């Protein structure tokens, strides 16, 4: 069913004691392998366990004071936090080998902060080159409470006080079941009480859990606070790989809006109410989520110093552009050239490239977070450890709020004001000299929704006895969208045999009036769908390529329950390890209409140039020198783009079953 | 294929007589026999000529002050010019006889403002007892300026100056061609050419020329400022009839909201802006048509005094609301009477009726009048004779105005208000004794475009040369219009006792946004009215079929002038002109589909025509009931204690064939 790679023993026992930290994370089992560990594991004696004295000694004078505690809410965005989350990074990190990085994370499962402790766990499971290739549980098995609404967390919560079924007709009734003694919840995506608005159509792909663990892989994979020097050759593109990651995802909204009737991502401003507002159904231990009205006035007492922070910190790129020949943090760096487009994406996120150091500083300010706070309604922090949640807090919750496309829809828009000094690519640079793509064909595009389980058993409390057997068994179940496999088909004539680069991109045929869009205006609302190295014969030849083998999506996740059963056939799951940061196959295609709704495929075929071997931090950094994105990584002149190499197909995509989720959450 | 009828030769010199007002209208052709007529027509001389002595008197009087020059623009909106207009109504509405009315309209011809005086001609010729079955032309025919972009009217204009194209094969580029001795023009809606809000979607349904055309001839058949005397049964029913236009209106124009994805209509407040924009693509021979950017502020300085009005006016009902029982305008009125629709519909229109008076008068402040101005944005008048138009200084233009779905939604809702004080029906009202709708089948829905072509010479002005020899008619506009397919409905009925009955079809959404499915306790005000007939019921079953066709609540396109010079000369008329003059045109009954098929419900209602104690044939041929317009959705229900064995809900889908948009019909290729 799905792609698995075959695996070795001593890769069994290492997988099984990392997964083996993310059993009942909100409580501690005095029983566990893990905790007798943490009594065994003398932080202080054990200075040998590290590559870094520096990092190791650095981490010894926080922990003499004391860190976060447990239970309350952890998030990257506060200083005290974050400062606190890299040193246990670190010591993460610069661990001598894998027995090492065990002791201290059982160290750390046990004495702190479980969101803390987790955030950087992840982040150093995906960093230490000894760990590259093992498996994450999904994020939402990790973090259910970012991922079920809170009605469902309720119903789970009192079927737990309750041990189980009144009687299953009241309890199916409510939405609740019993399958192989574990209790299946069916869950819908909020109504207009948590989207107030027009937003509320697109809740199924704002809500969607892949979506929202997408974001949180991509921060995991390469986290703005810290450099990019693992990466080698890659670090003078960071700040492209930020621009295109944006630049897909909004490209991927717009089009989910535009098969929803909704239109243009709206613009707004730091002196002016913001328009839409959002309800988040989470809580902390302390707090429900901050909540923000429609026509929330952004311009407030609490707001005004930083909203000017955030205003200058735009007016400064201005002046960069009106002054061409900018220079900031070091260097002289002209428009004209690419270490441009790496300062621009580094300025945008003030990420540690950006001041060319190690890890971010305490007193470095980001507008990312400024802009997070301000949208994000909150009122302020009660001491340095206790804040009120919002949704822009956490990568696992920033996506299900409105306000996030239009920060970076704000941002992507300042970025393309500075493409317009980007020279745009001529004839020559983007003709395939000797070769012609004569026709493309597709299979339907279809999509529908279907159900999917995950176990969100991480917050249900168990007893003391339960938790000798590390209790699961509680399962979601989502209407999620979804589509049929299709295969693309390419007919090529060349006069030569080469190796040759194919790329897709799926991007709208109409604006919301009805129009053909240019490319002068639509160029970046193209998402990448593939990226191949195809061997081209002299002649006439046909590529065929399904949607399955798509370079830039994955299969879902498997819920632990599967891993470990896997794990016991020495099998592990290639998405799983092979790109887990990468967008889930089933929102490969917006929602369709049983009409057919009208996009358009771009097909597009140049040299392959042979570029040698690295290990980069995305899926999406391809073996090619080309800019990401290439051939639409800049403006565009349209009389350049119909080169015989190049061809654009109206495609249609259609949808199957009920057009709306709720409709499968129905009981009777 | 359209519907005519036959007549004498009395009645084809009549007919003439009347149509020949319509042609050439800014223009006088000092050759025709109108003019002899009118250049020398004494007034006071004719005294005897009419039903009013006073009414003859009041006009000299005011006509020897003198009247709105030629050439401006008149609107019925202003003091001044209403007052004109009316004191000419009655001039032409108390002439003793056919004769002399003639006479005076050749008068008036002549000497008064040409918008004044067709305003009041059709009027008349609407409301004489004598001219009961006569025909008026198209209004987009008399005022084709009111029915068209500037970009249309430009070339139109450029024609006429060079006399015909320099460049048969650029003008065809230009959607211009010659076919016959006629020059046609193609026109796009004003969204190909300017897209400034989400509203622009929707530039098909509101620049509709049949529907504008629509609004214009409701106005006519009863001006809010003349009292319904002439109409008997009706005038217990006026306020009735004035929500019940508006109610179906919106609830036609919600659902072509609905399947451009745009879903409720705003709601707004005279004390913040208002969100969307009006850019009027329209042209005054004077001026341009005055503009509401964005977020405008209704409450600035120049407002504050009609704001104040529009707020007591507002709240005064809010009073009403809360007493429930009270006195006001020399009348008691209770909200837990049904007939009190008559007063609240009335006090909204701040029509005759409500003062019991012939014609409104001055010092009678309208709120509609004042809202119009209000959201037209339009500074303040110059003078008397002088003000910025906007699309709502007009009928011919109200519906192009998104403000102006959101004013009358406003007032609507204002009185489903005071619906909530009726009673909601019981079973034993609705419940058909021994009948019951077994099933009910549509045929294919579906809509599609297709062009339509009017005389738009009016727009034009000719030579002394080309007036002599009568080439005047020869400039039509082109342009897609939505229509759609006939369908059948089947209707399968038991009943065991044989029994006159009243057969009700009507149309509504079937969901939200959110795509919840319609509760009738919140949507009855959505349901759209397609069809109103009776039957003879027998013992056993019954299949009862109606074409979309037969549909009485529509007609047909209007046949241009010229045509029915054509049928005249053979003694015909075409019937929807003549009798279904004010229903609103077949083409535009169905919302636009999709292509994958809208979701939209079906209502059937099936009841006993018990005898016809009191029954509508004064305006309209249309309650031949006892009953309330829009009975049974007249007021709030309830879902359990509405659904009886003689009412049927069939979901119904609604196609879309061809070009999804109209500007793909004026390319040239
Ligand atoms: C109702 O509301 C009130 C007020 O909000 C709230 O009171 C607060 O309770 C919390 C704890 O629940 C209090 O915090 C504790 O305070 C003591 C002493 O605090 C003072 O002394 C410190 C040093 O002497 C000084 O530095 C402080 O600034 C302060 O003046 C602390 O000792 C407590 O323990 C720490 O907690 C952390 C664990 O989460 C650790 O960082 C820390 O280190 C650890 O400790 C062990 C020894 O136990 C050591 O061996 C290890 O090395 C380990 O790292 C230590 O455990 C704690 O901070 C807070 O002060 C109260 N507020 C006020 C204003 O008095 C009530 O609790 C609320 N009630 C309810 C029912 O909700
Ligand atoms: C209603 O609204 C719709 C939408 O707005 C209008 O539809 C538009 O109609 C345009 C024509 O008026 C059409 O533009 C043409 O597109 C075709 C197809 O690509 C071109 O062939 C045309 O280009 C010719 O004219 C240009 C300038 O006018 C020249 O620059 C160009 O050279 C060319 O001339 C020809 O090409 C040769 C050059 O090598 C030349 O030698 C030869 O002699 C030729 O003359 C136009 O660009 C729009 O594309 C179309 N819009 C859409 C979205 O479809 C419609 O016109 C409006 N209708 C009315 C009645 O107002």
């Amino acid at each position: 069913e799905f792609k698995t790679t075959p695996v070795d023993a001593a890769f069994v026992e290492k997988q099984k004691k990392i997964l083996s930290l993310f059993y009942n994370v909100n409580e501690i089992s005095y029983e566990a392998e893990y905790y007798k560990v943490a009594q065994d594991f003398n932080i202080e004696a054990s200075k040998d366990c590290y590559t870094n004295m520096k990092a190791y000694e650095n981490f010894m004078m926080m922990y003499k004071v004391g860190f976060l505690p447990k239970n309350l809410e952890f998030s990257i965005f506060y200083e005290k936090m974050r400062e606190e989350a890299i040193a246990l990074f670190k010591l993460f990190y610069y661990a001598k080998d894998f027995e090492c990085f065990y002791k201290t994370a059982c160290y750390a499962r046990v004495y702190m902060n479980q969101g803390m402790f987790l955030y950087a766990y992840y982040i150093a499971i995906i960093q230490r080159s000894d760990t590259a290739s093992f498996v994450l549980p999904a994020p939402y098995e990790a973090y259910p409470q970012y991922f079920v609404n809170m009605e469902v967390k309720n119903k789970m919560d009192y079927v737990k006080m309750m041990d189980g079924c009144l009687d299953e007709k009241i309890c199916y009734n409510y939405g609740i079941i019993k399958e192989n003694e574990q209790f299946v919840m069916y869950a819908n995506y909020s109504n207009s009480l948590t989207y107030p608005n027009n937003e509320d159509r697109i809740a199924y792909l704002t809500e969607d859990v892949g979506l929202n663990a997408y974001y949180y892989y991509f921060h995991s994979h390469l986290p703005f606070w810290w450099n990019s020097g693992k990466y080698g050759a890659f670090k003078e593109r960071r700040g492209e790989i930020y621009f295109f990651f944006y630049q897909q995802l909004l490209a991927r909204y717009y089009m989910e809006r535009l098969t929803n009737g909704l239109g243009k991502i709206p613009e707004f401003s730091w002196y002016s109410p913001l328009r839409t507002g959002y309800l988040p159904p989470f809580n902390s231990f302390y707090y429900p989520f901050a909540q923000r009205s429609n026509d929330y006035e952004l311009h407030t007492e609490k707001n005004y110093e930083e909203i000017r922070f955030l205003d200058i910190y735009e007016k400064t790129f201005f002046q960069y552009l009106q002054q061409g020949h900018f220079k900031a943090f070091d260097k002289k760096i002209d428009l004209h050239s690419s270490k441009a487009v790496n300062f621009v994406g580094n300025y945008w996120q003030t990420n540690a490239d950006l001041f060319e150091e190690d890890f971010l500083q305490f007193y470095q300010r980001s507008y990312e977070v400024n802009a997070r706070r301000v949208l994000g309604a909150a009122p302020k922090p009660f001491n340095q450890y206790t804040f009120i949640p919002s949704a822009l807090d956490f990568y696992q919750t920033s996506a299900r709020d409105p306000a996030f496309y239009q920060l970076y829809k704000r941002i992507v828009q300042y970025i393309i004001e500075f493409k317009q000094y980007q020279v745009p690519y001529t004839q020559e640079a983007l003709h395939f000299v000797g070769l012609k793509i004569s026709d493309v064909k597709v299979d339907k595009m279809v999509t529908f929704f279907d159900h999917f389980d995950f176990d969100a058993f991480n917050t249900v409390y168990f007893s003391k006895e339960e938790l000798k057997s590390s209790p699961h068994g509680y399962k979601v179940r989502q209407p999620r969208l979804n589509h049929k496999p299709f295969t693309v088909t390419i007919d090529i004539k060349s006069d030569v045999a080469t190796n040759a680069v194919v790329k897709m991109f799926l991007g709208p045929k109409y604006d919301e009036n009805g129009f053909p869009f240019s490319l002068e205006d639509n160029w970046m609302n193209f998402y990448e769908l593939d990226w191949f190295v195809q061997k081209v014969n002299p002649g006439q030849s046909q590529i065929t390529r399904s949607s399955t083998d798509f370079a830039f999506f994955k299969e879902d996740s498997l819920p632990m329950a599967e891993i470990y059963k896997l794990l016991d056939q020495g099998k592990i799951p290639t998405d799983m390890f092979n790109s887990s940061d990468t967008m889930p196959s089933r929102l490969m295609l917006p929602k369709g209409t049983y009409d057919g709704f009208p996009f358009q495929l771009f097909v597009f075929v140049y040299p392959y140039e042979p570029t040698p071997k690295e290990s980069e931090p995305f899926k999406a950094v391809v073996p090619d020198n080309k800019p990401f994105g290439y051939p639409f990584d800049r403006p565009v002149l349209p009389q350049y783009f119909k080169q015989p190499n190049m061809f654009f197909k109206k495609v249609l995509v259609y949808h199957e079953g009920e057009l709306f989720p709720y409709l499968f959450n129905i009981p009777h | 294929t359209i519907k005519t009828k036959n007549v004498d030769a009395v009645f084809v010199e009549k007919q003439k007589k009347i149509l020949s007002f319509f042609q050439d209208v800014s223009q006088l052709n000092t050759d025709d026999e109108y003019y002899k007529i009118g250049k020398d027509y004494d007034i006071e001389m004719n005294m005897d000529n009419y039903t009013n002595k006073k009414a003859v008197e009041e006009f000299l009087k005011m006509y020897r002050t003198g009247f709105m020059p030629k050439n401006l623009e008149f609107s019925v909106f202003y003091d001044k010019m209403r007052d004109e207009a009316i004191a000419l109504f009655h001039l032409f509405y108390y002439a003793k006889d056919f004769e002399t009315f003639y006479k005076t309209a050749c008068f008036a011809r002549v000497h008064l403002n040409q918008g004044q005086f067709l305003y009041a001609f059709y009027i008349a010729v609407i409301q004489r007892s004598d001219c009961h079955g006569f025909v008026v032309p198209a209004p987009y025919e008399v005022y084709p300026k009111m029915f068209m972009n500037m970009e249309v009217l430009q070339k139109i204009y450029v024609t006429k100056m060079q006399d015909g194209l320099i460049n048969p094969e650029a003008a065809a580029k230009y959607g211009i061609h010659k076919e016959n001795d006629y020059f046609v023009y193609k026109a796009n809606y004003s969204n190909a050419v300017l897209y400034n809000n989400e509203e622009q979607r929707l530039t098909y349904f509101t620049e509709d020329i049949g529907m504008n055309a629509y609004y214009y001839y409701f106005h006519s058949h009863l001006p809010f400022w003349w009292t319904s005397e002439k109409y008997g049964a009706l005038k217990e029913r006026r306020g009735e009839v004035y929500f019940y236009f508006y109610q179906q209106l919106l609830a036609r124009y919600y659902f072509e909201r609905l399947t451009n994805g745009l879903g409720k209509i705003p709601e707004f407040s005279w004390y913040s802006p208002i969100k969307t924009g009006y850019y009027p693509l329209m042209l005054t021979k004077f001026t341009p048509f005055a503009q509401r950017p964005d977020y405008y502020n209704l409450h600035t300085e120049e407002n504050y005094e009609r704001v104040r009005f529009l707020d007591t006016y507002e709240k005064t009902f809010v009073q009403f609301l809360q007493k429930d029982h009270f006195e006001a305008f020399g009348q008691k009125i209770d909200f837990h009477d049904p007939k009190a629709i008559n007063f609240v519909g009335n006090y909204w229109q701040d029509n005759a009726d409500l003062y019991g008076e012939e014609v409104t008068k001055d010092y009678q402040r309208s709120y509609e009048v004042f809202a119009r101005r209000v959201l037209g944005a339009a500074p303040m008048p110059f003078d008397k004779y002088t003000f910025m138009p906007s699309a709502m200084d007009f009928y011919q233009t109200s519906l192009r105005d998104p403000a102006f779905y959101q004013l009358y939604n406003r007032i609507v809702e204002y009185i489903v208000e005071f619906k909530q004080y009726l009673k909601p029906y019981t079973q034993d009202k609705l419940y058909f004794d021994g009948v019951k709708i077994t099933d009910v089948k549509v045929d294919k829905l579906t809509t599609f475009f297709e062009n339509f072509e009017f005389d738009a010479s009016n727009s034009v002005y000719f030579s002394k040369e080309e007036i002599k020899n009568n080439h005047v008619h020869d400039v039509k506009v082109r342009q897609p219009r939505l229509n759609h397919s006939p369908f059948n409905v089947n209707i399968e009925v038991d009943s065991n006792v044989a029994s006159d009955a009243v057969v009700k079809i009507f149309l509504a959404p079937k969901y939200d946004d959110n795509g919840i499915p319609l509760t009738l306790e919140d949507n009855w005000m959505k349901f759209f009215e397609l069809d109103w007939f009776t039957t003879k019921l027998t013992a056993g079953q019954n299949k009862i079929i109606r074409n979309s066709n037969e549909f009485v609540i529509f007609k047909e396109d209007s046949v241009p002038m010229t045509e029915i010079m054509k049928m005249l000369d053979e003694g015909k008329v075409p019937f929807d002109m003549s009798e279904e003059f004010c229903y609103m045109p077949k083409r535009l009954m169905l919302p636009r589909g999709t292509e994958g098929g809208f979701p939209f419900q079906l209502f059937v209602f099936v009841y006993p025509f018990d005898n016809k104690g009191k029954d509508l044939a004064p305006f309209e041929s249309f309650v031949l009931d006892n009953k309330p317009l829009g009975f049974p959705l007249d007021r709030p229900v309830v879902d359990a204690l509405f659904k009886v064995p003689n009412m049927y809900f069939k979901d119904i889908f609604i196609y879309h064939e061809g070009e999804r948009f109209p500007y793909k019909f004026n390319i040239p290729s």
